[PDB]
């Protein structure tokens, strides 16, 4: 029945966003409510966040 | 009752990339204070200079491989991505980068206008095996601030990639006690950073200021309801 068939491949690249899932090598099970500001976060007295 | 004003009483390029500085004098809880406050602003707001737009002559689609180029065209965009530039007059500018033969690419073979500074000519972007293919591309950076990605401000061979408009990546500060002066309590702030080198520290600290007082011109502005 068909003439001829074609695909098309469709590259999207998907970085992060609230919402999505993730987790270490201890089954510890996480979302990420916000990325956040790294002047927010805690640092160490070197600064390093 | 008064209150006396620091001034940048030193500042020391401790090595090539960055630098340290110095505030005094400053008295009893403005330390911490202003320690934060300049950090937060030395981190969160800052002009930059990243790369905005990258062209290839022999590249259709960016997930394209380029023959007698070892790596990925995507690593060569994020070695690009680590790429830093420094730029005096003009907003936007065009880098052109052409080579060929075999051997290491790094920001030395880019074409070198004069308000156009390559402050890190070791950064490879990439390797070559073939005597003769030759990476002939163009490079459109301009200034911005913060962090700007492609699907935000979203030609078929202009290939986009995300905005990086930082200089600096770590900051930390120390208060400690300062001489005698007639008058102890007096606290000396060290501030110690780390850039790329695209940024003189007194500018960054400048403007920092400015940037800090005009929003508390606001509060100056408080006016009516």
């Amino acid at each position: 029945g068909v003439l001829k068939i074609v695909k098309v491949y469709l590259a999207v690249k998907r970085r992060i966003q609230p919402g999505d899932k993730m987790a270490g090598r201890h089954g510890n099970k996480g979302v990420i409510s916000k990325i956040n500001p790294i002047e927010d976060m805690p640092y160490d007295e070197n600064g390093t966040p | 009752t008064e209150f006396l004003k620091p001034r940048l009483v030193d500042i020391e390029q401790v090595s090539s990339t960055h630098a340290k500085v110095t505030l005094e004098p400053l008295e009893r809880g403005f330390g911490h204070t202003l320690g934060n406050a300049l950090r937060r602003i030395l981190l969160s707001s800052m002009p930059g200079c990243a790369v905005t737009e990258v062209e290839i002559d022999g590249v259709l689609h960016e997930y394209s491989t380029k023959e007698g180029v070892q790596e990925d065209i995507l690593e060569i965009l994020l070695n690009l991505k680590g790429l830093a530039v420094r730029v005096q007059g003009k907003d936007e500018v065009i880098l052109t980068l052409n080579k060929s033969g075999i051997g290491p690419v790094t920001a030395a073979d880019i074409t070198h206008d004069g308000d156009v500074e390559i402050v890190k000519p070791q950064h490879v972007i990439c390797h070559l095996t073939d005597e003769n293919a030759s990476i002939s591309m163009r490079i459109k950076v301009q200034r911005g601030r913060g962090y700007v990605p492609a699907s935000t401000r979203i030609p078929i061979g202009r290939l986009l990639v995300d905005a990086c408009y930082s200089p600096v990546e770590r900051i930390a500060y120390n208060v400690e006690a300062a001489r005698v002066e007639q008058r102890t309590d007096l606290d000396k702030l060290v501030i110690e950073m780390e850039t790329n080198g695209t940024i003189d520290p007194e500018e960054a600290i400048r403007r920092a200021a400015t940037i800090l007082a005009e929003q508390l011109e606001a509060f100056v502005d408080l006016r009516d309801v």
